């Protein structure tokens, strides 16, 4: 029967501001403490504030990280919690829930990010005796700061697939990706066979042709 | 104060497992201690409460525990289910605070385990020639889909320029990542070795790779 429907959020340069509203049903919004939790991609569950209910007070606490930034305020007549963001830095990148913590909203994406267009650098990852084990050789793409997603990675025109391995992409503290493909030969063919990887990051109309050539 | 969990934790159906929850400051038993369930994709589901409360809808397989001895309180499921796969956080209240632990991933075991496989590259010439200098770590094969990386400048642990992937899930059922360690040129040739350490389920492989080889 509860319920809490998060809205608001989305891409916004750092220093920007974003309201994020918590819709609730269910239980007696007006009598209940709400309280803001983030979670930052691929991290853990950090505490941002709660408010208490208008009957004992209706003032606010707030964790370090947003004091001074974050203003958490209710409109209880409405059964609605808000998040006022203010000053906002790369580091609030997190999905946002609103809670009760016994009950969770499904939460809404806020991408704190200064990044725009740009195709990526890709340098090879040249097969050496020291990327081979066994009479395996490793060599690869290092697909560099890049923005936003996607890239697409073929090798030799897409004739080589065995054997490959497109990693997926890092997102960086400057707001760009960086991605890997590296694929396994035999060494006795790194003499007798050329390696292209194809990178192709359609956001930016940049396609790169890499040739990858033994140390 | 902190609350610190293990890493990760894995068994097979049917057994039992325990996540502990250490308080770094303060009285364990002062405060209030909850517990809750991350699945993949999914908000958080509180699955203890009040230290040792299951909330209804919860199976009594899930059982919450404090020991003042070691300053800690702990998760127990018995008889592992499938849908017990996801991460396990811990949180407690302080004199007007709300701490999270950690974290930990709790894999249910559906395969048998397998070590993580890295190579490590140093720069490119191209890159270094254009005043950039990045190392990358490739991690794959491994499973349960938990590790920690570390670098190391010769015998130094790396402290900045470092990003790493959470694991992904490759079509194998594996897991793959990714760490990167950015550097100048400069720093690049004055130092003999730089290193890629990868834990995986409390034991290490490393990658070393040097200017000069």
């Amino acid at each position: 029967e509860v319920q809490l429907v998060e809205s608001g959020g989305g891409l916004v340069k750092p220093g920007g501001s974003l309201r994020l509203s918590c819709a609730a049903s269910g239980f007696t919004f007006s009598n209940a403490w709400m309280s803001w939790v983030r979670q930052a991609p691929g991290k853990g569950l950090e505490w941002v504030g709660r408010i208490k209910s208008k009957t004992d007070g209706g003032t606010t606490d707030y964790a370090a990280p947003v004091k001074g930034r974050f203003t958490i305020s209710r409109d209880d007549s409405k059964n609605t919690l808000y998040l006022q963001m203010n000053s906002l830095k790369t580091e609030d990148t997190a999905v946002y829930y609103c809670t009760t913590f016994d009950y969770w909203g499904q939460g809404t994406l806020v991408t704190v990010s200064s990044a725009s267009t740009k195709g990526p650098s890709v340098f090879p990852l040249a097969p050496s005796s020291k990327s081979t084990s066994g009479g395996t050789a490793a060599l690869g793409c290092l697909v560099k700061d890049y923005f936003p997603e996607p890239v697409t990675v073929s090798w030799n025109s897409g004739a080589l697939t065995s054997g490959v391995h497109t990693f997926p992409a890092v997102l960086q503290s400057s707001g760009l990706y960086s991605l890997s493909s590296v694929v396994t030969v035999p060494s006795s063919s790194l003499g007798t066979q050329t390696y292209i990887c194809n990178v192709n990051h359609k956001p930016s109309n940049t396609k790169v042709d890499k040739k990858v050539e033994p140390k | 104060f902190m609350l610190t969990q293990p890493h990760s934790v894995s068994e097979s159906p049917g057994k039992t497992v325990t996540i502990s929850c250490t308080r770094s400051s303060g009285s364990i038993a002062s405060n209030y201690v909850q517990w809750y369930q991350q699945r993949p994709g999914s908000s958080p589901t509180t699955v203890i409460y009040e230290d040792n409360q299951r909330p209804s809808g919860v199976p009594d397989r899930f059982s919450g525990s404090i020991d003042s001895s070691s300053n800690s309180a702990s998760l127990t499921i018995s008889g592992l289910k499938t849908e017990d796969e996801a991460d396990y956080y811990c949180q407690s209240y302080d004199s007007s605070n709300q701490v999270f632990g950690g974290g930990t991933k709790l894999t249910v075991l559906g395969q048998p385990k397998a070590a993580p496989s890295v190579t490590l590259f140093p720069p490119s010439s191209e890159e270094l020639q254009a005043n950039k200098a990045t190392l990358v770590c490739l991690i794959s094969d491994f499973y349960p889909g938990a590790v920690t990386v570390a670098w190391k400048a010769d015998s130094s642990p790396v402290k900045a320029g470092v990003e790493t992937t959470t694991p992904s899930k490759q079509s194998n059922n594996k897991y793959a990542a990714s760490s990167y360690l950015s550097l100048t040129p400069e720093q690049w040739k004055s130092h003999r070795s730089y290193s890629c350490q990868v834990t995986h389920e409390g034991s290490t492989v490393e990658k070393t790779v040097a200017p000069t080889e």
